[PDB]
Parts: structure tokens; C-alpha cells; sequence
């Protein structure tokens, strides 16, 4: 569908849609008071699920801390969260996996709008959902745990650009708190078969191709400007980062831990710091049976295997692009 | 492989920024000479913040920052965009999204 | 796709080699970084020449174009080969064949 | 085998096998005198193949010519000379494709030594071929036609390095020739089927990975410096640089001709002038269904496809190195 949420449900003379809508918006008052009402009722929802995160990591004995989970659009962050972190594994176990700073969390609620069924798309929900999240992430800024100490926080957003790192970075200087910040790359075709893969039924986000391709070029360009940032600062936090070898497993690829930076996979990290540009596209590529057959060679597990193979068949014939374009537009 | 350590990690570091920022700015370089080739029409930051938002909703501040993204954009990821106002369309659809 | 003619092309071709220039010396750069890290033998042409023939039976008298190809071949094109004995045969191969 | 034909065939204390053997050896007479006849009868035929050819061309208007055709091992040289300069195509039908100076040329005729049977590999008669080869075009050098005119070679080798290009533009030069280059490419891939495609019953070269991969390498750094000598110099002569698109035909990518320089496809010319290193390979990659799948998927042509198919499926399971290392050893 076309009309945004913020457009349906705000009310009067909407400004024109750049900044300037967001003030007038970001005010909770120039909506319906019925969608004011669902806007309350979510950010509690999401205020409480923080909490609990925020206390299971300082009961777990860490010291406040902005978790950044930094990565392309499906590159497999999730996993890396359960896996690599185990004190925020342990905490999102406690909230099915809610709680942290990311516009999407809202998309579906937003979506169905208390009626049962979802009937905006994502995209007629995204300013909204952003703006929420704005919202979310302010009252967490100085957010205090029981013992009133500043609660930890999940930041799960792609983070590409050094005006996101600085502000996060800003954010936990001012708040006092320390910065532990995974990178997740994976190849852009990873990304994109990812993105195939999940379901309209499910809540990950299914975006056209432009989003997922600028992502990555945004993502691998502005990499070692923040590996930079914790090379320069010790007391920032921790960085790590992983990448995707030939067979779809993660594996380290640098670090920063303790102010010592390391490299433990050379090769990786020279490709992985490079979005791969020439002058002239795989937005045009056919999935073809080959294509299929191809990605179907470096993946072992039976079970992602024949995910993977099922995504791709319901767009056989069609561009990466085309692909897509059509799943992101499935409600 | 060998993890690198101490110095050496720091020297491959190093070079290895050189060596992405001449890529970075011969991607651009590249691109501009296509671009007066195929009669793509010059990157005007201000008419584009007409038809679309460029601003992130006020984050995006720094002018700098801001005509480096989207003329680099324009002409190094999208080749074959020969308008801003074809452009305008990819960037509204970029901020539809997380 | 559209030729590119008379200035664009000649320009084209400029920041071109400006970039395969910048990529030619990375390579060399961080293999050597590389090397240092994993204690690959210093490249030695006199104890190459020991070994074998570098010369192309005379053709090859540079010594500017001579060290360049072998140091730069051995570093960059042969990373696991460790020492200069190893890449003895790799040269020996090569003008085994046309 | 093992012994070079120039060890077994050589008269005497015999000089340390780097330059100090070729004077010794580029004596005719420091060979055993069977050998000595051997020679002799290979390059009267070769020159008279080579004046057949210059005479071909001059019949047809060309003015003195160096042909120069550069680019890697089974990059497809050979139709690039037949279809794309129509005058040489012209002579080399009159002489079977005989003429050119190339030390594969005499490798099938050392390697019989006139007893009716391949004895000695293409490795053991290399030395005394590029021999043959230098001698051959040595006399070429002012060799005239029958109007006295400077007879027209072709020079049929990789031409990787600046040295090689610089000889034989001060060849051209020294000898009022003007030089016509062709320069081709293809991915390394395509060079190392190509070449296990080679039957040993045929007379081209089968050579061991490093020599492709160490070519490619050449071919691709050292092309702008080639085609440098001919913006530089619209007097020298023509160059043109045909490249591989995806589906496997040869395209039009650069050219100085008449002086003019033009890009015909920008986005090959960033990628054939380029190598595509990183810091550490496609020597171990392995042949499986895979590979020969994703290899068929970008060729057309029934026969080709055919031959690729089988070439590729006698080394199913070996990787590339161990595919062209055994490919190599047959005689």
C-alpha cells in the first residue's frame, strides 16, 4: 500500500516529510489519541522488556554497557549475539529475545494495529516504528536499574555510518557507559538469499535490493573508521569482528579486547574492509538453477540447505532485484 | 591463519587503509568520467534535498558528511541513474527501511 | 556500452593507472607484512641467481627490472612459499615453458 | 623425463645452465652433428614458411609488419588472429598457421627427433626450441622479400613484460616495421580449462599451472605500459585489446588506432588490467560437478561446451594445480 501510518494517524497540517514532520511527530500529542494510546502501550511493552535485560546483565556482573551489534541486513547478527556474547545471550533468554534498540521490534504491532491481522505493509509503518524507537531509545539514555546503576542497552541497527558510530559513541561517553561492539559481515549474495529466506509470517525485516546493496557498500566502506575509534581509545569498550568464510561460518577476522588489536584473519579482513565496486551489476543477475546449485555447493547443513534452496525456487527466473522487490512487497 | 600481532597487525592496518582509500577515491574518480561520458546529469546536492530527505530526520547534519554520501552514492553505486530525480525514488526507498 | 573517445577516454586511462599503481604497490606492502609476521626467508636475488636463472638467457639485464619481477613475484604471487630455495623450482618451472 | 635435449645433444663441459650455456649452445656447432642437421633442416623450413607468409602479405598491400600477438597461455590468440586481422588470416591459410616465431613451434619435431614417435616431453626440448627460435628470428630480423622490401614476421608469444615489449618495438624500429598488436585476454580460469582441453596428440602447449597463473599475472600489470608505448607514439602503430565477456566471447575493449585512443568497454578495461590478487588461491580450488556445472552454465556452443565438459571431468576431483600438473606430464 502507499499512505504512511504517520500520515493516516497524525493529525492537521502534516509538514513536509523531511525533518520538520519529525518534531511535529516526535511529539506524541499531534497523533489520534487512539494511536496514542497503542504508541503508550508499546513503549511500556519494550520499556519493561529492557529492564529485564538491564538487570540480568548487571546481576551477571556487568558493568553498564552499550551492546552494538553493527552489521548488514541478514549477515547472521542474531546468531553471533547468541553465540559469541554470552551475557547478553543469557539476558535476551529472559525476554525471548526483546528489549533492545532497533525501529523493526515495533513494525509488526504497528502493522496490525490491534485488529488481529496485519494490514499496513512495513514500509507504511517504517516512520512510525522509527520514531518509536527514538522515543525508546531516549527514555534509555539515562535509564536506571534497581541498584541505580545505568542500565545496559542493546543498539541492533545496521550502524554503517560514522555519524551513527560517533553518536552511540557520544551516547555512551555522556551516560558513562562502556561500549561492546560486535561486526558481522557476510558476503552481499549471503545478504540477499537472508533476506529471501525469511518469512512474511515472521517479524525480520524483508527489504528491496537497493537497501540490502547500499547497506553493504556503507558497512564494509565505514568499517575500519570504527575499528579505528577502539584502536585510538582503550577505554571505549571491546570490537570484534566477524566474517563469513567460503563454507557460511563466522570466524574472527579482528579485534580490538583490552586496547590490543589483532588480526586474526588477514585475508578476510583485507576483503571485508571493501565493498568490491566496478564502473558498471548484481542487482541483474538470474537466480537461475545454477545460481541455486552454486550457493547450494558451500552450504553443509541439511536444514539451511534446503531453506536456502526453497527460498530461491519461488523466485527462479527472476533478477536478485526483481526477487526482491517481490518479496518485500508480500504483507 | 597466523593471527598478526602487536606491530605487524598495526602496519597491515595501516596499509591496508591506504590501500581502500585510493580505491575509495578512484571508484569516484572512475565514475565522474563515465558519468560526463554518458551525459548523467550533475549531482546537485540542494535540488535533490528538494524532492527527497537526505537528513535522516536531523541526525545527518554535518554538510560534509552529507554531500559525500549522496554524491558518492549517486555516481559510484547507481551508474546507470542518469536524474536526481530518478535518484530521489532510490533514496526515499532507502529510508523506508531499517 | 558507450565508447568512451578523445579526452574522457584519455582520462579514463589516467585514474585508471593511478589506481592499478596504488594496488600494485598494496599488494607488495602488505604482503610484506604478511611474510615478516609468518618468518618467510628476506628475498635475496644473489642467492636466487645462485640457484637459477634469472636472466632469460640475457634478455632480462635490467637489474632495476630484474629485482622487481622476482621480489615482487616471490611476496606476491607465491605468499606460502617460505624460502628462496622453494621458489628456485617455481622459477625454474617457469622457463621450463613458454 | 628428466635430461634437457640441449644436456643429451650438447658437445662437451657443458657451461652452468644459465647464459654462459646459450652462447655456448647459440653456437651452432657445440651440438652433436646429427643434431647440428636436425636444426638445420627445422629452420629452412620454418623460413620458408616464414617468406611464404611475408609474401602473402606484401601481395596484399601490407607495408612492413611487426604482427605482434600478445596475451596468456589458451586465452583464444588463435581465433582473435584468424577473424580480427584479415590480411595475416589471409597468409596463414597458405601456410597452415606456419611462419610465426614461437619456440613451440619446434617442439613436436625435437621431441620426435625423426624417429616416427614423441620420446622426449615438451619440458626436455624447451631449451633447444627457444633456441631454434632466437636463431629463426634472428634471421628474420632483414630478411627481404622478392622486391627487396623488409619482410613481414609475426611474433606469436605472451609479450607480458616491459623488457619483451621494448625489444621489439627497437626491433621494429631498427627494421622500418611498423607493429601491429593484438593483445588478448581471458580470465585465468578460462586459460587453465584451455589448456587441459590441449590434447598431447596436438601440437599446443600444456604447461603447469604456476606458468598460467604467473602469466596471467604479467599479461594483466604490464598491459597499460603496452598500450602507453602506443598513445605515446602514433607512428609505431595499431593496438587493440579484445577481452572475454561472460558468456565467453571476445569483445572490443581499447584500441589505438591511427593514433586515436578509445575505450570501447570501460568496465573490462578497469578489470584486464588488473590481476584480482590478495594476500593469500586458485591452484587449490577443485574440479567437481560444481565448477564443470558453473563453467557449462557460460558456454553456448554445443562443441565447445562438449569438449570443456570432457577436458574438465578427467580431473574431476583434483584441483586446478594437480589437474594442469598431470595434464603436463602426458607425452
Amino acid at each position: 500500500q502507499r499512505k504512511g501510518t504517520d500520515e493516516i494517524y497524525g493529525l492537521g497540517s502534516l509538514p513536509s516529510a523531511g525533518p520538520g514532520r519529525w518534531e511535529y511527530l516526535a511529539n506524541p500529542g499531534n497523533w489520534h489519541p487512539e494511536r496514542r494510546k497503542l504508541h503508550e502501550k508499546l513503549l511500556d511493552q519494550a520499556r519493561s522488556s529492557a529492564l529485564t535485560l538491564a538487570e540480568s546483565l548487571e546481576s551477571d556482573g556487568c558493568q553498564p554497557t552499550l551492546f552494538a551489534l553493527r552489521g548488514n541486513t541478514a549477515t547472521g547478527k542474531t546468531r553471533i549475539a547468541t553465540k559469541k556474547i554470552p551475557v547478553l545471550a543469557a539476558a535476551l533468554k529472559k525476554t525471548a529475545g526483546k528489549g533492545c534498540v532497533n525501529p523493526d521490534v515495533f513494525k509488526s504491532s504497528l502493522a496490525k494495529s490491534e485488529t488481529g491481522a496485519k494490514i499496513f505493509s512495513s514500509a507504511q509503518v517504517h516512520s512510525e516504528s522509527s520514531f518509536l524507537a527514538d522515543r525508546f531509545e531516549g527514555g534509555l539514555r539515562s535509564q536506571k536499574t534497581g541498584s541505580g546503576a545505568i542500565a545496559s542497552i542493546v543498539v541492533d541497527k545496521r550502524l554503517s555510518r560514522e555519524y551513527e558510530i560517533d553518536s552511540y559513541i557520544q551516547l555512551a561517553k555522556e551516560t558513562g557507559r562502556k561500549v561492546e561492539l560486535c561486526d558481522i559481515d557476510a558476503p552481499l549474495e549471503n545478504s540477499l538469499v537472508g533476506v529471501l529466506q525469511r518469512k512474511p509470517e515472521g517479524e525480520d525485516p524483508r527489504p528491496p535490493y537497493p537497501v540490502v546493496s547500499s547497506g553493504f557498500v556503507a558497512v564494509r566502506s565505514n568499517r575500519m573508521y570504527v575499528i579505528d575509534r577502539f584502536i585510538a581509545d582503550p577505554s571505549l569498550g571491546n570490537y570484534r569482528l566477524f566474517g563469513t568464510a567460503e563454507d557460511g561460518e563466522k570466524v574472527m577476522v579482528a579485534s580490538v579486547i583490552g586496547g590490543e588489536f589483532s588480526v586474526e584473519n588477514a585475508e578476510l579482513y583485507e576483503k571485508i574492509t571493501s565493498p568490491q565496486l566496478s564502473v558498471t551489476d548484481l542487482a541483474d543477475k538470474v537466480i537461475d538453477k545454477e545460481l541455486i546449485d552454486r550457493l547450494e555447493n558451500n552450504i553443509a547443513d541439511p536444514e539451511r540447505a534446503a531453506k536456502t534452496r526453497a527460498a530461491l525456487e519461488k523466485y527462479s527466473g527472476k533478477s536478485w532485484s526483481a526477487a526482491l522487490a517481490a518479496h518485500s512487497e508480500l504483507i | 591463519m597466523k593471527t598478526l600481532t602487536g606491530a605487524d597487525a598495526l602496519e597491515f592496518h595501516k596499509k591496508l587503509k591506504e590501500r581502500n582509500k585510493a580505491l575509495h577515491a578512484s571508484d569516484l574518480e572512475l565514475a565522474l568520467v563515465h558519468a560526463d561520458a554518458v551525459g548523467k546529469e550533475r549531482f546537485d546536492l540542494e535540488e535533490l534535498e528538494k524532492i527527497c530527505d537526505t537528513s535522516d530526520a536531523g541526525r545527518l547534519t554535518d554538510a560534509k558528511e552529507r554531500n559525500d554520501i549522496y554524491e558518492r552514492m549517486y555516481y559510484v553505486e547507481y551508474p546507470n541513474v542518469m536524474t536526481l530525480k530518478e535518484f530521489a525514488h532510490i533514496v526515499e526507498t532507502l529510508f523506508s527501511w531499517s
